[PDB]
């Protein structure tokens, strides 16, 4: 009686592929804009009272 | 022996070509030295004059 132990398997089926990767947030969480020269000086701008705060 | 990271710098900072200067002062010091050499083979060489 052959049986599937006679048989004999030559390659498994591939299937389904698996690479772990967190979903990655550095897009959303900070204000990106890009720097035409290696250092990149953002300027900010205080509105004061005659008091200076 | 230039840094990658001159290029990057050099290319967006000053416009120049990084290793295209590089070239430029190589190939200019070997043709300033091999023509260094001749005049320096030609007062090496030459009899004292006015003798």
């Amino acid at each position: 009686s052959t049986t599937t132990n006679s048989n004999s398997i030559g390659r498994p089926n591939l299937v389904a592929l698996t690479r772990a990767t967190t979903k990655l947030i550095y897009s959303d969480i900070v204000a990106t804009q890009r720097t035409n020269q290696p250092v990149a000086a953002f300027y900010g701008i205080k509105y004061l009272n005659p008091d200076n705060e | 022996a230039y840094s990658i990271e001159l290029t990057q710098d050099l290319r967006a900072v000053h416009g120049m070509d990084a290793d295209a200067e590089l070239s430029g002062i190589l190939a200019t010091e070997i043709m300033l030295e091999i023509n260094r050499e001749v005049v320096d083979w030609i007062n090496y060489s030459a009899q004292v004059g006015k003798s």
